């Protein structure tokens, strides 16, 4: 939606970061004797409202370097704010295309792409999926911003966040089915049991050969209280070019940025933890041709059901 | 009056080989659905892209005779828990295959084992197949009473067996299946094929198994003795165990090679039928309660209700 | 040529002897009949063809692995459980069975024949290995020793109490039929391929499932490299007195490595699983490989 | 799976009718002095065990003529049984082809395609989307088997049948989700209110622009009796050739035949109609990327919910 849209692009931080992040791309790929000889090609992929193909602008501008931007977007509604944007402010130098840009045939290659199709959990959104698909208009030596991206994971204690999720029961559906299902929420009222772990990693652009976005991660954390667990708090990292990054993890948070809140992955039964003893928890990414979705258990100190399976509570629509 | 069958790992011909089979007096035979050794890649090239038939036609046997004689197997170079990534991806994708061959036949069970402590990949794909379709064929988990490692003869210099007494450890077979069936989340088409060893382990081993989904019960030939006529037989610790065995009616397979090579392999299954005729028949209690077992039936309320 | 009309597709095995005649093993791992079979081809450019072979047979099952046996005899690790032996008759024009002993309660995947010549060594799935007689045709001793599927085993050259012996339990037992212990483990990855030095009584290799081949001395301190991307699948050593190592894998390609495992040669010359290599004994510079994809690849070996 | 191939192939009246509708057409493409100099390129689309292969077969023996044939199949477990037919019977002259349709990149253009892609509504198995995705592989003057099929729709009314879709209701979905889904079923304790009419029409090749497969029927049914409206009985006819057909229209239906059972669309509430009125029924083909649908809702003598909005209740997968 519009307002959706309009408190994404009320967090300066994020998009300073963007905006810092092609800064310093420009000055590495062109340099000062081929100032106005060299014009780069940007593409926005996901462009929205259009926060990122301004501060493309003002990147360009500061760094004092020429560009040609695209603003690809699937979402129409959105392509209305652009078009108005272009024909008023931007004009013929921002190409706006109303496509999805798996599909999009590119009548030219980028040098630079630029995203912004993360979550909380990093790849909740398919960013990988979306990327791979735009990957074959970006130019052999062509950069990616993000470049890269991380998700953590930690276990925690929270009989609120526990009850909260039990009380999402619906009718018409699994009676469990709230509890194989993410969630976005400012944890508060809880205890982080241990310290976050990485899960899940993702470069573009992706040369893995057969590039799989399946994954299987097997995570140990040292407990050293007696506890209950409820779930796990999730968080991501991600590296937009070299040292410019954003991050919910709490321990290397950004500071200010208020644009993602952390995701939680409940647990059917609450989980006794005595000090000493490590939790165990297993996560898969699993996808086929129509979703992707997530799996996960708890292996120790005791088992838990696999949660989630061939995403029967909760898929992510491709 | 006993229910048996015959496991191999090896079928030339499966016509030829179901005939032997029959002959001797066994019900169903449990055999691959793919050749063991037949290993497939599934990412990299050139071997993805292997020509040719994968295995067997389905025509080689009528519907019904796949549907009631055969038990699928998977084979034994799928390992969906390997550390190597690659053995894992082309493993599940192999697990799948045989399984989704196996509900094509139409299979009313499937072997799949529990020869180690982590299977939680394993669990995790079979779960994924069970909640794809509509197929009520069942999953017979192959799990020893006695692991692998802890009966290995005591012949290796620098690694001598555990001569101490490990009350827990004793019993880790038990918490592989507990893991497993917990993950899976307690399916109705997964059971226990509880594979019996040469030396039995403590009564209190056995004891774990009270109360578990025994379907099969997992007999190799290298387990019987010889007696003085010069046939197959058992010893009284196992003899008591197949009696306990008999009163959860459960399905004995026979697998190995033909140790008694003297006799035929009908003396094996005989025995099994001489067990089940020497038995303490049913008393009148037993009689009558056959039928009703672990059947659930509400309280009634006479008072309530008019009976 | 007295003989099978058709030969399988998945040629598993292929060895010389001493004048030069190719041995060749083949399974049908796919289709109606899941059976083997063992071919000769005294000329080695001829394979696979079947027309042109000196002699051929049908066994009953698929055929694991084989070894010559000196000249005459061949032994086979068969799918059934047994351990067969067969001898080329005096013309060695026909293949008739020597002995066929059901004794493994499972697959036999590996044999190998110890210093003696009347004796060897087997390894199975049922996770045992077995020391066999081949003039009495008996089990002279069974062991348990291994936890899992034994993968390969490999008789010590110039020792007949010796032999190695790898499983998929992540164990590497060298083993001595004198001591009352027989077994000893030598202290990741899963061993797949063994291969004793010949010039060396106390050196051998291995290859393991994640592709890396090493280097191991038993008295210490370990040497390897990673050669191929996928399991090895076995390991030979040319017959030259600095001998060259040949390695096959899954991958589908060959590697020559020299003395320090670095790589001379390269061949993606298979499409399929690279079973098996042999040396020309005439030409030492040759190469014969097999594959499933059916074919019989020589190679030019730069020496 | 096997046994429901194996039903299948258990009716040679279907097969003998596709075997005497490509002999026909082999005749007309091939003359008879091009007999020897002229092979066709068959494209079995859907081969399954291989019936169509055989009768394709049969079909160039008594015809006379060279044929060339493509097997294509995605389901991999009989792409087993056609490769092992394929190597023991038929040989280099039937090529199987292990893939979809839709994405299989053909290698040589079809002088015919044949296909067996219908259900008991004709295009409830999605043949339209099929046989336009593997239109481009077909020649300029190719000929596609079948050719044509349209669906038929009549009243009905069964106060069993209603009562039996009734007692479908399962936990964790939409209490009247049964009503909003099709069945097979074999009619037989029923009354059928009016003569069946054709609801949709396809014709392979599609030639019209901007192929859309999305369609919506009105029907007007004269009822001549009291009666009370539980659902809509479906048939279907299809043209394989030119006068070859098969059917399961009660009054022009295949002798002999009995693959195809009657589908029945239900409706939640029985509608009352008086001798003289009209029941008018109105049916949409949705669809969307993923999924095909059906909708339908009753408009007169009273108006009925529409059935399976967004295909909520049931959906056909791509
Ligand atoms: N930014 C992109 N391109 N993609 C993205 N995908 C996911 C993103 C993160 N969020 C959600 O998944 C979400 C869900 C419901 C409601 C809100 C959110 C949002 C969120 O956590 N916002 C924080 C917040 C909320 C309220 C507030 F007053 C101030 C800050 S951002
Ligand atoms: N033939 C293709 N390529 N596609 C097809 N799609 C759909 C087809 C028709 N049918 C079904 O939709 C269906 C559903 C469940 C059970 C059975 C059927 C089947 C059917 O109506 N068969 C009739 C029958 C049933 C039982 C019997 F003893 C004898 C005859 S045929
Ligand atoms: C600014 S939030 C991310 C934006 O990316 C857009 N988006 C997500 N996936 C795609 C895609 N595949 N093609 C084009 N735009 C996309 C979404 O519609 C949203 O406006
Ligand atoms: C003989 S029943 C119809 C057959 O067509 C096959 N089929 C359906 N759709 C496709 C498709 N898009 N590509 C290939 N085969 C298909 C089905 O798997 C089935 O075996």
């Amino acid at each position: 939606e519009s307002q959706t849209y309009e408190v994404f692009e009320k967090d300066p931080i994020k998009y300073s970061q963007y905006q810092q992040a092609i800064y310093k791309c420009l000055l590495d790929r062109v340099p000062e004797e081929e100032k106005d000889t060299n014009v780069q090609v940007l593409m926005v992929l996901g462009a929205g409202r259009g926060p990122l193909v301004n501060a493309s602008l003002r990147a360009a501008k500061q760094a004092d370097r020429r560009i040609k931007l695209y603003a690809v977007e699937k979402n129409p509604n959105a392509v209305v704010t652009l078009e108005n944007w272009q024909f008023e402010e931007w004009g013929s130098q921002v190409t706006v295309v109303s496509s999805d840009m798996r599909e999009w045939v590119a009548p030219e290659k980028a040098d630079i792409i630029v995203s912004e199709l993360l979550g909380s959990f990093a790849d909740n959104e398919l960013s990988p999926e979306c990327l791979d698909g735009a990957q074959h208009f970006l130019k052999d030596d062509g950069v990616s911003i993000p470049g890269e991206y991380t998700s953590f994971l930690a276990p925690i204690s929270s009989s609120k966040l526990y009850n909260e999720v039990r009380a999402c029961r619906e009718k018409d559906r699994d009676p469990e089915a709230q509890f194989e299902m993410p969630y976005v929420v400012r944890l508060h009222n809880f205890h982080q049991l241990s310290a976050p772990q990485p899960c899940f990693t993702f470069s573009h652009p992706n040369r893995d050969p057969m590039i799989d976005n399946n994954r299987y991660c097997t995570l140990e954390f040292p407990v050293e209280v007696n506890t209950v667990l409820h779930g796990f708090a999730g968080y991501f990292e991600t590296v937009l070019y070299q040292d410019i990054t954003l991050s919910i993890r709490p321990e290397t948070h950004s500071p200010g940025m208020f644009s993602w809140f952390p995701i939680l992955f409940p647990i059917k039964q609450p989980i006794t933890v005595r000090e000493g003893q490590t939790i165990c928890v297993r996560f898969w990414r699993c996808s086929n041709s129509k979703k992707v979705w997530y799996e996960w258990a708890v292996t120790a100190p005791v088992c838990s059901a696999i949660h989630n399976p061939t995403g029967r509570s909760y898929t992510i629509g491709l | 009056r006993v229910s048996s069958g015959r496991d191999l790992n090896c079928v030339p011909e499966i016509a030829d080989t179901l005939g032997a089979v029959a002959k001797q007096g066994f019900d169903f035979l449990c055999m691959p659905v793919f050749h063991p050794r037949f290993k497939r890649e599934f990412i990299q090239e050139p071997a993805k892209n292997r020509p040719g038939p994968q295995t067997r036609s389905d025509l080689l046997l009528s519907g019904r005779d796949w549907n009631t004689l055969i038990v699928g197997k998977l084979s034994p170079w799928i390992r969906p828990d390997s550390k190597v990534e690659k053995i894992r991806r082309n493993s599940e994708a192999a697990m799948l295959q045989e399984l989704n061959f196996g509900a094509y036949l139409g299979l009313p069970a499937f072997l799949l084992p529990l020869n180690q402590e982590d299977n939680t990949n394993l669990a995790r794909v079979l779960t994924n197949h069970i909640h794809t379709g509509h197929h009520s064929s069942m999953f017979w988990m192959r799990v020893p009473l006695v692991a692998p490692e802890d009966l290995r003869d005591d012949i290796i210099e620098n690694a001598p067996t555990t001569h101490t007494e490990e009350y827990s450890g004793e019993e880790k077979t038990w918490m592989w299946w507990h893991n497993f069936r917990t993950l899976c989340d307690y399916s109705k088409r997964i059971a226990v094929a509880l594979e019996i060893g040469a030396d039995l382990p403590s009564n209190h081993v056995i004891d774990r198994w009270l109360g578990e989904p025994i379907k099969a019960a997992i007999l190799p030939t290298s387990i019987f003795l010889t007696n003085k006529k010069g046939f197959p037989v058992l010893s009284k610790m196992h003899q008591r165990l197949i009696f306990r065995l008999l009163k959860l009616e459960v399905q004995f397979i026979i697998t190995g090679t033909n140790h008694h090579s003297e006799k035929e392999f009908c003396s094996y299954l005989q025995y099994l039928e001489y067990l089940s005729q020497n038995r303490p028949p049913p008393n009148a209690y037993e009689l009558f309660a056959k039928g009703y077992e672990d059947y659930l039936q509400s309280p009634l309320q006479p008072l309530m209700d008019n009976l | 040529p007295n003989a099978p009309a058709c030969m399988e597709r998945q040629l598993e095995a292929a060895r010389y002897r001493s004048d030069g005649a190719l041995l060749l093993g083949a399974s049908s791992l796919s289709g109606r009949c899941w059976a083997g079979s063992l071919w000769l081809f005294k000329d080695p450019c001829a394979a696979p063809n079947e027309g042109f072979c000196s002699a051929g047979v049908q066994t009953e099952a698929g055929v694991a692995d084989l070894t010559w046996v000196g000249e005459r005899g061949i032994l086979v690790a068969s799918d059934s459980g047994a351990v067969e032996l067969w001898e080329l008759d005096e013309n060695e024009t026909l293949i008739v069975s020597k002995f066929c002993k059901y004794e493994h309660d499972d697959i036999v995947s590996t044999v190998s024949v110890l210093s003696s010549g009347t004796q060897a060594v087997s390894g199975s799935k049922d996770i045992c290995i077995k020391v066999w007689d081949l003039a009495q045709q008996v089990v002279l001793s069974s062991y348990r020793a291994h936890a899992a599927q034994v993968t390969c085993v490999a008789a010590s050259p110039h020792k007949d109490s010796v032999f190695l012996s790898c499983s998929e339990d992540n164990r590497i037992l060298l083993w001595d039929t004198r001591c009352p212990k027989p077994a000893s483990q030598i202290g990741g990855y899963l061993p797949t391929s063994l291969a004793w030095h010949p010039q060396q009584s106390e050196v051998f290799v291995f290859g393991d499932e994640n592709g890396t081949v090493s280097l191991v001395d038993t008295k210490s301190c370990v040497l390897s490299s990673a050669v191929h991307s996928q399991c090895v699948t076995g390991l030979v050593f040319s017959p030259h007195s600095v001998p060259f190592l040949a390695s096959l894998s899954e991958d589908c390609s060959l590697a020559v490595l020299d003395s320090s495992l670095s790589e001379l040669f390269r061949s993606q010359a298979h499409r399929d699983f690279v079973r098996d290599a042999t040396w020309s004994p005439l030409n030492h510079s040759l190469l014969t490989t097999v594959g499933w994809d059916h074919q019989v690849v020589h190679h030019v070996v730069p020496t």
